[PDB]
């Protein structure tokens, strides 16, 4: 079984390593597979950011919350989050909701690339053979691979904590 | 090739070194290289040395020649010609599409993406250049969906929305960080100051509409600057409304 | 489904109740898969029940943090508890990698049993089929044998 | 095109691993057979050295030896080399084996082409092509890996004593 | 859609909150699949409550290692914490395999509730509608009875 051509060699152990061992790709229209890639990339970007936030919270770089709590916040990111007031947590929820609204109602993502919330596909050309420094597919694969790795890494951090301390 | 670049002994220059020198030198440059070029010194040593010419040279002159001539690898390696060809193709392409670097830690770090810096409509326009901050779909649909540009909005709606935003913002820096900070009426004084700032900037906008008459928002017919003046008046109204709402949310909760 | 593996000297049609439709090509391919897998796992299990008692258990620690010298762990069954959950998790992750590295979805070359472990890498000779048949026969024998050994040490202490 | 020798092959990430940064193959292609012979001999000796780090910890061999502290392998060399003893005999045996290597190659390494480098008589290559390739690449990989490993042991289980299979 | 198996007789096309206006088909198809599956599970669970009440708790030991005579597990809510987490995992695995079997993907034969039981395949005697509609109506009734039963089990405190 080969890639559904809308993903088209965009992941796996190698770039052309269509890996689905569950039939989550078959008999699915291109819009649904684009949705799957958009969800994967959003989950990734969120993870990749969350891992950095975790490691900068677990390394003592926990200002803005050092001041809010008016005392040194916990290095454990879960306990640090629990220390935050509900006002701050709901401000974070509201800001993420506003961001999600931005990329749906006023700034909808491109139809053929829903993961391109910034709409970067309107200013970049493509990877072409005339370009000696063409790396756009390479950086897309870097983003995807670090996304897939951080998606399991952040879960490792979260479930490792709150169950082992 | 040229007669003097034939059967050159390896001592003067390597065969690979000679090939690299020729590759990195323009074809029309031959037969008369400039005094500061590598090919000129290579030519000068190509004669007077080799075949029937002088086959020996003093040690000091040998050191001079070795200092003044390339040594193939790491100086005229095929990778260096590949990099020079890549650089010239890059500079050819940037007249067109430009690779995107970002200055990270003060040094430009290549990202991997190449921009469309060339303007879409007017090639020589200085403000039609394309950047992701100003030409990506997010920018187009973000600035385009703001009250100042959103489609379907009457001028009063744009004014009201911008005013509400400005008024709700302006109450902030006055209630705290002000003369009457640690007072029960800090919120009220901040509200009064925010309303004053909204009124002053609205008078300034009225002044702009009376003098410049921007005409960018006027409907058909009407008068020059009518749309902008309506926008500024409803900005004043919205500023009062947003400032009052911020003061309400401060007094409550 | 005639000339594959199971055919041998004493039997080769042994199926009192299987072949439910006598067809279901996909079912038989899946069944040959489970055959090769269960066979390999049973052989490794029988060796791991066979190498300890004769040529006695390894010398070492197996967990220098928790001091669990290879020998003191009980031979059969009971080892499921004393070996640390860290080591068991590492065993499980090795198994998960070994299964999910090559695609197990039916149709693939790894589906039918070839996992790319070509140690002898028989270059498609006549030896190929006889090696396959020996593997599957010892697999069936090992499945029977390990069920017997698991029953035995479930009813009488250690492996014997 | 490549080094000509087997090398590489059966590499991770698919494809082949032509790894040669300094380019000893390209810069000195005449000594490529010498490099292959050195690599194979070093790998075989390193694998035997790993076996000689492990097995003496277990069995300790017949004859006098049999002691206990004479297995530290940071010490064992000196005893059997002192008194013109077993280490000297092993040196003579290795010299004889490589004299046989000289004779097969033809003295002065006047042979050593890119098919007999390491061939060293003894065991017989499998005539099947894919077997041969997999088995040769297995020897080469195990060789290099044991070279790096045995080096790691002879540094680590020297700075921190250890001197037993955990080495940590 | 106004003629499917759901419309029995006592109520016609009963869609009070208008989930059918501009019938999205695929939406209705998957909602019918959900209705069939929920009804089947509700029937099974209503059995799983009313049968252990009259018929005694299983003669057996449930978990051979942790002393569950089925009598310390009460019938109703609270048995979620009484049945072993491993037993819950295993029943979860059974259901997961039963679904991860033959696909119920949109358009597949599993997407209309058909799975391959065929316990009552009346020989097309104008009765395929009888059994289908009876299953659907009993599914609705069993889901409502289950909701009432769970409310009685929790509200009152135990069982009924
Ligand atoms: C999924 C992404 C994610 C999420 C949910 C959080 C969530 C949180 N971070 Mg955080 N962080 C992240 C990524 C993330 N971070 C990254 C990538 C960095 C590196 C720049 C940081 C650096 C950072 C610092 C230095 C601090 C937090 C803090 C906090 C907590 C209070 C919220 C706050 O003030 O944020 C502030 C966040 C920023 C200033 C960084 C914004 C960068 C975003 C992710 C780019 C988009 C909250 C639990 C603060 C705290 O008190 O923790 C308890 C705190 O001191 N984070
Ligand atoms: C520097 C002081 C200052 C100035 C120049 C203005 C200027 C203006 N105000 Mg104003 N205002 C101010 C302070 C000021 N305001 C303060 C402190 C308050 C709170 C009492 C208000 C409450 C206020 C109201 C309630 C209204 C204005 C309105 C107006 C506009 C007529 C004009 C733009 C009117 C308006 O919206 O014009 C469009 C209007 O209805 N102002
Ligand atoms: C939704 C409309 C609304 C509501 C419910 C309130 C409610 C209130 N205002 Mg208020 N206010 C509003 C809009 C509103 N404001 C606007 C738009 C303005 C700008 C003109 C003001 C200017 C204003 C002043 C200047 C004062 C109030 C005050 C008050 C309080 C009496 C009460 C909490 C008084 C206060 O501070 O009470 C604590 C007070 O002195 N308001
Ligand atoms: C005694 C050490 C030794 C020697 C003589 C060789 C010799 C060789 N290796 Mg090799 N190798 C070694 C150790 C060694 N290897 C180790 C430890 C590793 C693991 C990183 C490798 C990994 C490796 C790969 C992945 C490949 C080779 C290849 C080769 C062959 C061509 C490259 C070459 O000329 O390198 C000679 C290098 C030296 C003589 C340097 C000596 C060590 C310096 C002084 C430090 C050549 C026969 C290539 C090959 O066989 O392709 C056909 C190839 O693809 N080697
Ligand atoms: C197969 C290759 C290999 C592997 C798996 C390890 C594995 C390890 N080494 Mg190591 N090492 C190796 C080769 C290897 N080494 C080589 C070739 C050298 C020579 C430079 C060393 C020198 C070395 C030192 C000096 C140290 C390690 C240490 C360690 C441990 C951390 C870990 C068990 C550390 C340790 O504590 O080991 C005792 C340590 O400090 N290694
Ligand atoms: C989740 C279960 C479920 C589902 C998916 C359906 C689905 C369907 N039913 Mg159906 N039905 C159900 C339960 C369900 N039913 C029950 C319990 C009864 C008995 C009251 C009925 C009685 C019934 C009749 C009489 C008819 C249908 C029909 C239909 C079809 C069209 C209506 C529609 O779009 O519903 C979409 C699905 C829903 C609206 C389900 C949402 C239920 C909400 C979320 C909860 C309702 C309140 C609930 C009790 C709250 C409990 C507390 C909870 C919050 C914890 C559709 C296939 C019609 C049909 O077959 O036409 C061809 C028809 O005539 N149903
Ligand atoms: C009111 C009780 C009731 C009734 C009338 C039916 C009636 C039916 N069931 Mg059903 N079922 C019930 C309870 C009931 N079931 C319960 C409690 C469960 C849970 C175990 C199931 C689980 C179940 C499955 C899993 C399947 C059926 C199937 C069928 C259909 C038989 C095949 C057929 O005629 O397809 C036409 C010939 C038939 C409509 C089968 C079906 O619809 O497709 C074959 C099927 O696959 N049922
Ligand atoms: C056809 C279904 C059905 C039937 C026959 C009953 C039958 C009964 N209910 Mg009931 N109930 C049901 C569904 C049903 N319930 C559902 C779906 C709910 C959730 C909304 C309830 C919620 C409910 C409450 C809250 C109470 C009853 C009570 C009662 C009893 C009077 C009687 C035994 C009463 C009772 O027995 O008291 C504990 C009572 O107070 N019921
Ligand atoms: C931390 C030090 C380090 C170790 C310890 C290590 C180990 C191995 N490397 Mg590796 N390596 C780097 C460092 C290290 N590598 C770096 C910095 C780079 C970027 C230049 C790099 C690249 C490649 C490539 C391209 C290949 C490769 C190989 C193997 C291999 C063979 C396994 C097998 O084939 O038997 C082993 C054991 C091949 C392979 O893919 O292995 C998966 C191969 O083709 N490596
Ligand atoms: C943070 C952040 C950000 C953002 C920022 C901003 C921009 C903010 C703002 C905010 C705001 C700025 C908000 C606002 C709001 C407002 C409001 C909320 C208002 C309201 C009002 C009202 C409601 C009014 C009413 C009225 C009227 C209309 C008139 C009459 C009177 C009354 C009162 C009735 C970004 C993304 C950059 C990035 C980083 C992060």
């Amino acid at each position: 079984r080969e890639a559904p051509k809308v993903l088209a060699g965009t992941g796996g152990p190698l770039p052309e390593s269509f890996w689905d061992p569950a039939g989550f790709t078959n008999n699915k229209t291109d819009e649904e597979l684009l949705f799957y890639r958009a969800a994967e990339l959003k989950h990734g970007r969120i993870a990749m950011a969350a891992v950095v936030g975790w490691f900068t919270n677990a390394s003592g770089f926990h200002y803005l919350g050092d001041l809010w709590l008016k005392k040194p916040a916990s290095d454990n990111p879960i306990e640090a989050f629990n220390q935050l007031s509900l006002l701050g947590v709901f401000q974070m929820v509201f800001f993420i909701g506003c961001l999600e609204w931005l990329t749906t109602v006023p700034c909808p993502p491109p139809k053929d690339a829903p993961w391109d919330v910034i709409g970067m596909s309107d200013v970049l050309e493509e990877d072409t053979d005339e370009n000696p420094m063409a790396e756009y597919k390479k950086i897309q694969m870097q983003e995807l691979n670090n996304s897939r790795l951080a998606m399991v890494a952040i879960i490792g951090l979260i479930v490792q904590a709150t169950t082992t301390g | 090739v040229l007669p003097y670049m034939e059967n050159i002994p390896r001592a003067i220059v390597e065969k690979e070194a000679l090939e690299g020198v020729l590759a990195m030198t323009p074809r029309e440059q031959w037969e008369d290289p400039p005094e500061d070029s590598v090919l000129y010194t290579l030519k000068v040593y190509a004669e007077t040395y080799g075949e029937g010419k002088a086959t020996k040279m003093p040690w000091w002159d040998w050191l001079y020649m070795r200092f003044e001539l390339p040594d193939a690898n790491e100086v005229s390696a095929e990778k260096i010609k590949l990099m020079e060809d890549d650089a010239k193709i890059q500079r050819r392409m940037m007249e067109g599409k430009i690779p995107l670097y970002v200055p990270i830690l003060g040094v430009p770090i290549y990202t991997g993406m190449t921009l469309d810096w060339k303007p879409e409509a007017e090639l020589f326009a200085g403000d039609q250049i394309r950047s992701p901050i100003s030409d990506s779909r997010f920018a187009k649909n973000f600035i385009g969906n703001t009250a100042f540009y959103r489609e379907g909005l009457e001028n009063w709606q744009r004014g009201l929305e911008i005013g509400m935003a400005h008024g709700y913002f302006l109450v902030g820096p006055f209630t705290t960080l002000g003369p009457l900070r640690n007072t029960p009426e800090a919120a009220t004084v901040g509200l009064l100051s925010a309303c004053a700032v909204i009124g002053i900037v609205s008078v300034g906008g009225l002044l702009f509409g009376a003098t410049v008459k921007p005409r960018a928002f006027d409907k058909d017919g009407a008068t020059a600057g009518s749309g902008f003046t309506e926008i500024i008046n409803w900005h004043a109204v919205g500023g009062l409304g947003g400032a009052g709402f911020c003061h309400l949310l401060l007094t409550l909760f | 489904f005639e000339n594959e593996l199971g055919v041998q000297a004493p039997v080769g049609f042994w199926d009192p109740v299987g072949f439910t439709a006598d067809g279901n090509v996909a079912s038989f391919r899946r069944r040959r898969t489970v055959e090769l897998k269960h066979g390999r796992i049973s052989m490794l299990a029988a060796m791991g029940y066979m190498t300890p008692e004769i040529t006695g258990k390894f010398p070492g620690y197996l967990s220098p943090s928790t001091l669990l010298k290879y020998d003191d762990i009980p031979n059969g069954l009971g080892a499921i508890s004393k070996v640390p959950a860290l080591g068991w998790a590492q065993i499980f992750v090795y198994c998960g990698y070994a299964e999910l590295s090559q695609d197990q979805t039916p149709g693939s070359p790894g589906a039918e049993g070839n996992f790319g472990f070509k140690v002898l890498t028989s270059s498609d000779p006549d030896s190929l089929e006889k090696k396959l048949a020996s593997e599957i026969a010892n697999g069936r024998l090992a499945m029977m044998a390990f069920t017997g050994m698991a029953t035995q040490d479930g009813l009488t202490g250690s492996a014997w | 095109f490549a080094g000509g020798l087997t090398g590489s092959d059966y590499g991770g990430f698919g494809g082949k691993y032509e790894w040669d940064p300094v380019g000893f193959s390209t810069r000195w292609p005449e000594h490529l057979a010498w490099y292959r012979e050195a690599e194979l001999k070093h790998g075989r000796i390193a694998m035997l050295a790993f076996a000689g780090l492990l097995a003496p910890d277990l069995f300790r061999l017949p004859w006098a030896e049999f002691q206990d502290s004479s297995l530290d392998f940071a010490n064992a060399h000196d005893k059997f080399v002192a008194g013109f003893g077993p280490m000297w005999w092993g040196f003579i045996a290795c010299g004889g084996i490589e004299y046989q290597r000289f004779r097969k190659l033809g003295l002065g390494m006047e042979g050593l082409t890119l098919e007999n480098a390491g061939n060293l008589g003894w065991f017989d290559l499998p005539k099947n092509s894919e077997e041969r390739l997999f088995y040769e690449t297995a020897e080469l990989k195990n060789g290099r890996l044991a070279m790096l490993a045995v080096s790691g042991i002879f540094t680590a289980g020297i700075f921190w004593d250890q001197h037993h299979f955990p080495f940590i």
